């Protein structure tokens, strides 16, 4: 038993769900809204299992979606370790591995404070296993990467580290006795009772290593916030190419020609000596760490990538074969970007007719390009990163162009103009990135609160026998207060799904309701719009009538920008004003950058405003191809897929202001489209406990009076309310 | 950051004040003063009570 | 398509007599009345002297239609009852009235213990215009400078009442919390609607409470709790000397008009002139003036007598009620100790010292004015005599 | 700004009052009594009679003697006790005058309002509209709010006036577009842009030194990890590049964002110098639905 | 006796003001008048500016109506001349300056 939070009851329902998974042995779906303790109650049942002496093989890899939430999972798992470590008396060891790669890497001051992740890790690996593997020992070239050599020493040895560590625990241990996040991460993957990281590593058929053994029906995988999986399984394996990246790929390719040209006959013989070893060999020592950086296993739903380096017989012969893959690609890409065209067999069959080669050297050219510089290795990833984007695009053609498509949007179509052309090559059936995950492990359990419409869940085409919702029995319903404002028989103008600045009735209603809510909300207000086009037209219209000027009198304005550099500095100013002075207001987009995972609470933003249904632009041809393929599997579900993606992002912007129970958040759906759809693909605990009362056909005048009930009754819960259990589960 | 102009200046002075409220009485007389009608019953007057 | 749904809606709304047969509106009323919470907090302090500076908000938000269409006449009118009740139970203590308007903090009344001066001053604020933009740092920094002159022996708490504006923080009030603690002062914040978190920590670090008014009846109950001194105990505030013990005189012998009355022209009591009938005088200076417990102007200390001055503070000290005991046999004398008759409707309250049975009219008077038990005179002084 | 009327040829008579933000409100006259003689009277009496204001120019002091000079009634008591050599000057500033000098000491250095986040933010909107038309300053220091928001004006006014130029030609340069706040000035946009960049750099170092929760830092490394930028490139797809609309409506909002968000932060750094560290209490991480109110003082 | 000396005030001082204007007299006669006809020979709307009443020989007239006529400038009482300069702080302050 884990004495901490009051008993609803809730752990009794989560205990039965974890028992049928091991018996049925399949994927399970569990609804865990943000209003219920999905961390204290979950981690209390998970360590009872870590002590499963009977259960022969028991694992957990647990993920999340943001780098702060990793740390959140850590700390919460810390304390439940604390208490029944105290309670059960004699403590058995533990490990939870927050495995953060790039952005949490290097302790050398020369390397660390350059801003990006990938390029600087290329400088790191170029130093470690490109200059100090080639120049294998020296005095200046072979840089003081001294604790990699300390890893060499204690990787020969056997330590036993203590427990689950933070991200900064491993940097502080970097200073003291913990070594490299990567390499200690390797030694601790060798035995780890719990590794916590992001699910983007597993759901990416490229550099995914599965960090598992050869067992295909063992281990336990637990996902977190896996509601938005339809796009991750497609955007991960998606590849693209622009004229700017293609121009740099051709410029850096000429530098490689001058490297081989200046090689005489003595050094040239050493390059051909390793070519024979790679053919007769198959377990090369370079497959331990350099595989994770370069394209590891692009054919994840198939087998591993290991061939007898085809398409090469000499060193200079491989350069001409790769040069034809660049001089012909620039001639085929520029000729198809003149007009619009969408045909998967146009690029697959067109490339084979021009370049008269086989599908074997074009498939393995990505791995051979990395091994080409391993022999000379005097290079570095800064000059190799533009060459990787071209080799990654060719890999998705020899064994993936038989089920994908090519979208060409050159002349003004959600893409840059003629100054920077771009082509699209994504997927449709979001199941190729999750099928190897279900086959490599035993059972995978996803935990999402906003994922409530389960009728559209078979989009992934995967079985799910474990299905259960969550109601959370609560005495006082002052936790949340969903409200729907849609004017009605007074103006009926509140929706704008295909209108820009043609009318001023809907824009005026959005400013009149927001101005009144800015004086009654006790803290901050976190509003969201539809897209970037309708958001800029609404703010610009308030400058003429004089609506945004009155908002500046009370709260401070915060609008999401476009660049990622000015976005991080804008959120820090919002968190400082809401905690020190008066809570400000957020005017962003439902799919912007403050909607992925901010975890803002009461002292940051306890009010949620939704301006219309957050739909998507289906007129674009980058999304129509993803929906056209659904008609081959589901004909009648051509419209329900758009409703799911619209209500999922709407609940995601709502399921963030509250985390425990005493947060008391407020959400507003100021749109008339929320009429009958609020009783189907919505939260089951909102229909019976909130949406039962008549509060859907409200207007601007009525929406303020209803909002006063949540802002006035909230002052009563102050001393004690729903306190059941008495730290003993009520003897249940 | 664009640029704007035309008729953008600052006004400074030091005068006015001293006797300004005395003019509000004359302008208010142009409207209508609050008063009832000339009550006259030519018989018996009231008695408050 | 309106009549297609309006015609069928009236058919259901017309048959509203069927809902009256069910006991829904009746079963909830009997269950909501039995919900008697019990959170007795020991709000009591040995310190008899208290200095308070009530802050009254005068912004444009004092006209919202909440409890009444004119909020400006809701705080000013109910504050007169708090001032009259303050001098009723604590006549030796005094309060202050500080308003805030036009981004300024203008102190209305001074630090005096005149009940008539504070009541009549609130009626003048009716014609006061409500501009807006309230300032909390201005009305709080001035109150500390005046309160600093008081010697360290009192609670020197500060009361702040505003219209529950969304975080009334001018410019970082958290930096002032480290300064207010050095002055050993206390801040009390009262809310009216929305929650104020920037003032909740201020009421906890300095020493006080935070409550939000929910109804007109809740605002009167909260002011009663502030009549008692805040429960605390310090070591640097426990030194005081020279207490003024005046005596009541009539300034006459047989007739009031035959004598020059009291509080006239040539009399030294020129603070509040007029035509009264009597007053107090300092035993160490023989200075006759108003009989109101105020600070004299010849010594430098307030008047703390004993009959109807210092006793009012001790009369509120025994704050305790009575307990209950259920039974299923109908027995227990059923004779009240004060009014003989009872009620005979499941109402048995006994005492924890003398065990006396009271009715519904006697138990209310105990916790409101009697403050003790009549049986403690015919039982406790019995063995000692 | 300017008013418009109707000529003698037009049968209708409408009055138009052009404001400053582009709002034009028409006023069609309908006075049945006298309209021909009053449609010009409204025009004439609004142009032949314009209000004015007063600017006090007197040397101020900081000693306690200022409290007696401002009140001629209270000053008579100081001449009857101290000047009349009947008592001592120390006895008057002890108990006779103590309840008045305390409250009057706070209004000797009070610059309009102390706050900037709530007590003054609700009144800074009508003060940051430095345009022309017909507007004029008031008696109180109305230009002090610009000094708290634009630190570069304080240095340019003391190092060049009355050095190079005087007050007759200096204020209209900075106020060439105060409502726009990012116009181009030949007087020194170089000093104004460098001052705004220093405030944005100083305010950014304060947030980096703290760092309690920055989810946007990992969003960059999350998209760059799979070597895919199919979503970050299509940031604002307004589909209006040659029309000068995408870089016009967006630029007019983001530029005003850095002026209003950094205004509160710049005023807060000049008060406590970022020494509070945002409270920093361990109760922020704790989110349990319980309490610990068991210790009752004085019970 | 008590090491406190905290006093009051945190950032409210400076030097108040007394530096908003105080400029030597330089302008005199106005030269601005805008337009009075009917814009570019149009209709409906007409441009109307400002023009205070100046006293000239005891007869009320506009300020700019007298400055445009040199025969009405030197023919006035010296007492009204001091007011003619003080009235110049309107169009010289609204425009230019
Ligand atoms: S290995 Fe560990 S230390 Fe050496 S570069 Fe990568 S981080 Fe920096
Ligand atoms: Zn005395
Ligand atoms: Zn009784
Ligand atoms: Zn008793």
């Amino acid at each position: 038993y884990f004495p901490y939070d009051y008993i609803y009851p809730e752990q009794f329902s989560y205990m039965r769900e974890l028992k049928r998974t091991l018996d049925a042995k399949g994927h399970g779906v569990l609804e865990m809204p943000s209003g219920t303790g999905k961390t204290v109650s979950l981690l209390a049942l998970i360590m009872a299992y870590q002590r499963a002496y009977p259960l022969e093989v028991t694992k957990l890899i647990y993920c999340s979606r943001t780098v702060p939430e990793i740390e959140k999972v850590i700390e919460e798992l810390r304390k439940l370790l604390n208490f029944y470590e105290k309670q059960e008396g004699e403590k058995l060891p533990f490990l939870g591995l927050a495995l953060s790669s790039r952005k949490n890497l290097c302790i050398h001051p020369e390397v660390t404070p350059l801003r990006f992740g990938k390029d600087v890790d290329g400088k790191c690996h170029s130093l470690t296993a490109s200059y100090v593997r080639a120049q294998y020992q020296h005095d200046t070239s072979l840089p003081h990467c001294r604790f990699y050599e300390e890893f060499d020493a204690h990787g020969r040895e056997v330590p036993l580290p203590a427990g689950i560590y933070n991200l900064d625990d491993l940097k502080a241990l970097g200073r003291r006795q913990g070594w490299c996040p990567y390499f200690l991460a390797r030694y601790s993957i060798l035995h780890a009772n719990v590794v916590v990281y992001s699910y983007h590593y597993l759901l990416d058929p490229k550099i995914a290593d599965l960090v598992s053994k050869e067992l295909a029906r063992k281990a336990v995988v637990v996902f977190d916030e896996a509601h938005n999986i339809d796009n991750v399984c497609i955007d991960s394996m998606s590849v693209n190419l622009t004229r700017r990246t293609l121009d740099r790929c051709q410029g850096n390719l000429e530098t490689l020609q001058k490297t081989v040209l200046r090689i005489k006959e003595t050094d040239e013989q050493r390059l051909r000596d390793e070519y024979r070893r790679l053919v007769e060999g198959l377990r090369e020592a370079s497959a331990a760490r350099e595989t994770d950086a370069h394209l590891a296993n692009p054919v994840l739903p198939d087998e591993v990538l290991q061939e007898a380096v085809p398409g090469s017989i000499r060193t200079a012969e491989h350069f001409l074969g790769f040069l034809r893959r660049l001089l012909e690609y620039v001639k085929w890409r520029l000729r198809v970007q003149h007009v619009v065209q969408e045909s998967p067999p146009a690029f697959l069959s067109g490339l084979a007719q021009r370049v008269c080669i086989q599908r074997k050297p074009l498939r393995f050219c990505a791995e051979r390009l990395r091994s080409l510089l391993h022999t000379l290795e005097i290079t570095d990833l800064a000059d190799f990163s533009p060459l990787t984007l071209l080799a990654n695009f060719a890999t998705l053609v020899s064994t993936y162009a038989k089920g994908f498509t090519i979208i060409i949007e050159p002349f003004d179509d959600r893409t840059p103009t003629i100054a920077n052309p771009i082509l699209h090559f994504s997927c449709m059936d979001a199941s190729l990135a999750i099928k190897p995950v279900f086959e490599r492990f035993q059972s995978v359990i996803i935990t999402s609160g906003t994922l409530s419409p389960l009728d559209i869940y078979p989009k992934i085409l995967d079985f799910h026998p474990v299905t259960m919702a969550t109601f959370t029995m609560t005495l006082a319903r002052v936790c949340l207060c969903p409200m729907i404002i849609g004017r009605g028989n007074d103006q009926v103008a509140i929706s704008s799904k295909f209108e820009t600045r043609e009318d001023i009735a809907v824009i005026r209603n959005y400013g009149n309701l927001l101005l009144e809510m800015s004086a009654v909300v006790p803290d901050g207000i976190v509003a969201f719009f539809t897209s970037y086009q309708y958001m800029e037209s609404t703010v610009a219209s308030w400058y003429e009538q004089g609506i945004l000027e009155n908002i500046q009198r009370n709260k401070l304005l915060f609008i999401e920008t476009q660049d990622g550099a000015e976005t991080s500095v804008a959120l820090e100013k919002y968190q400082e004003a809401c905690e020190n002075g008066r809570g400000a207001i957020l005017l962003s987009v439902a799919r912007g950058k403050v909607s992925e995972g901010i975890d803002f609470v009461h002292h940051y933003g306890r009010a949620v405003i939704m301006f219309g249904v957050p739909y998507v632009y289906t007129q674009s041809r980058i999304l129509k191809a993803r929906l056209e393929y659904l008609r081959d599997q589901f004909q009648i579900r051509e419209n329900d897929f758009l409703t799911f993606d619209a209500m999922r992002h709407a609940a995601q912007c709502v399921g963030r202001a509250i985390r425990g129970k005493t947060d008391y958040g407020l959400m507003v759906f100021a749109d008339k489209r929320f009429a009958r759809g609020d009783k189907r693909g919505k939260l089951p605990r909102w229909i019976q406990e909130h949406l039962t009362d008549a509060n859907l056909n409200l207007t601007v005048d009525e929406g303020v009076q209803v909002a006063k009930y949540f802002l006035r009754q909230m002052a009563q819960p102050f001393h004690r309310e729903d306190q059941l259990g008495l730290s003993l589960l009520s003897l249940e | 950051s664009y640029e704007d102009l035309y008729t953008q200046n600052v006004v400074i002075n030091m005068d006015d004040q001293e006797d300004l409220h005395r003019a509000s009485l004359e302008g208010k007389s142009a409207k209508e003063r609050p008063i009832w009608l000339r009550e006259s019953t030519v018989q018996g007057a009231y008695g408050s009570e | 398509r309106w009549e297609g749904g309006y015609e069928r809606t009236w058919e259901i709304l017309k048959e509203d007599e069927s809902g009256s047969l069910k006991a829904t509106i009746e079963d909830i009323l009997f269950k909501a009345k039995r919900k008697r919470v019990f959170e007795h907090h020991g709000q009591v302090r040995l310190g008899m002297m208290r200095h308070l500076y009530v802050v009254v908000d005068g912004s444009r938000t004092m006209e919202d239609q909440d409890l009444k269409p004119n909020r400006l006449t809701c705080t000013l009118k109910l504050l007169e009852y708090f001032v009259e009740e303050y001098f009723d139970q604590n006549p030796i203590s005094q309060i202050g009235i500080i308003v805030t308007k036009s981004k300024r903090a203008e102190k209305l009344t001074e630090l005096s213990g005149n009940p008539r001066k504070h009541i009549t001053s609130l009626k003048k604020a009716v014609d006061m215009t409500c501009h807006g933009e309230p300032s909390l740092y201005n009305s709080l920094s001035i109150a500390m400078q005046t309160l600093k002159h008081m010697p360290g022996h009192t609670s020197r708490e500060v009361l702040i009442i505003f219209s529950s504006l969304t975080t009334c923080d001018p410019s970082n009030i958290y930096d002032l919390i480290k300064t207010l603690k050095a002055a050993k002062i206390r801040v009390s914040v009262i809310g009216l609607s929305a929650e104020v978190r920037v003032c909740t920590v201020l009421a906890r670090e300095t020493g006080g409470t935070y409550h939000v008014i929910l109804d007109e009846s809740h605002y009167k109950e909260l002011l009663t709790h502030h009549v008692s001194p805040p429960p605390a105990s310090s070591s640097s505030e426990c030194s005081l000397i020279r207490m003024g013990f005046p005596q009541h005189t009539i300034a006459s012998l047989s007739d009031q008009d035959a004598k020059p009355s009291f509080s006239m022209a040539h009399l030294d009591g020129n603070t509040e002139p007029g035509l009264t009938l009597g007053g107090y005088f300092c035993p160490q200076c023989r200075a006759k003036y108003c009989e109101l417990p105020v600070e004299c102007k010849i010594c430098g200390l307030t008047l703390v007598s004993a009959p109807h001055l210092a006793r009012s503070y001790h009369h509120l000290f025994p704050l305790d009620a009575f307990q209950e005991i259920p039974l299923e046999e109908y027995n227990g004398e059923r004779f009240c100790y004060g009014c003989q008759g009872e009620l005979k409707d499941q109402h048995v309250y006994v005492c924890a010292v003398c065990q006396n049975v009271f009715c519904v009219d006697c138990d209310v008077f105990v916790h409101d004015s009697l403050h003790c038990c009549p049986g403690c005179i015919h039982k406790i002084p019995a063995p000692s005599g | 700004k300017c008013q418009k009327i109707s000529p003698e040829g037009k049968a209708k008579i409408q009055l138009q009052l052009v404001l400053h933000a582009g709002d034009t409100t028409n006023f069609h006259f309908s006075n049945e009594s006298t309209a021909v003689k009053e449609r010009d009277a409204v025009k004439d009496l609004l142009q032949q009679l314009l209000p004015k204001f007063k600017r006090k120019a007197n040397k101020e002091l900081e000693e306690k003697n200022r409290m007696l000079q401002e009140d001629p009634v209270l000053f008579q008591l100081y001449k009857d006790l101290v000047v009349s050599q009947v008592i001592s000057a120390e006895e008057f500033w002890a108990n006779r005058l103590n309840v008045n000098a305390t409250d009057s000491s706070s209004t000797s250095n009070h610059k309009q309002d102390v706050g900037i986040s709530a007590a003054f933010l609700a009144d800074v909107r009508p003060q940051t509209d430095g345009c022309n038309g017909l507007r004029y300053n008031l008696t109180s220091d109305i230009i002090e709010s610009i000094f708290r928001t634009y630190p570069a004006v304080k240095m340019k006014y003391a190092e060049n006036v009355p050095h190079n130029m005087t007050e007759k030609e200096f204020w209209t340069r900075f106020f060439q577009s105060h409502y726009f706040h990012r116009d181009r000035l030949n007087t020194g946009s170089k000093d104004l842009f460098a001052e705004c960049a220093k405030i944005d750099e100083k305010g950014l170092k304060t947030m980096v030194s703290l760092g309690v929760k920055n989810p946007l830092l990992d969003l960059t490394a999350l998209e760059d990890k799979p070597l895919d930028e199919g979503y970050g490139i299509s940031s604002v797809p307004s589909a209006s590049n040659s029309k000068s609309i995408k870089e016009n409506s967006n630029a007019a909002i983001i530029k005003r964002f850095n002026h209003h968000s950094a205004m509160v932060l710049a005023a807060g750094l000049r008060k406590q110098e970022a020494q509070n560290e945002q409270t920093s209490e361990p109760s922020n991480m704790d989110g349990n639905s319980g309490d610990a109110d068991c210790f009752q003082p004085a019970v | 006796a008590a090491p406190v000396t905290a006093a009051n005030g945190s950032d409210s001082e400076s030097e108040t003001s007394e530096s908003d204007d105080d400029s030597p007299p330089r302008p005199a006669a106005v030269a601005v008048h805008k337009r009075e006809e009917d814009e570019e020979e149009d209709d409906e709307f007409e441009e109307v500016a400002d023009d205070p009443i100046v006293m000239v020989a005891g007869r009320p007239f506009s300020y700019s109506e007298v400055s445009q006529r040199p025969e009405l400038v030197a023919q006035m009482t010296p007492e009204e001349k001091e007011a003619y300069i003080a009235m110049g702080q309107r169009m010289f302050e609204d425009l230019f300056e």
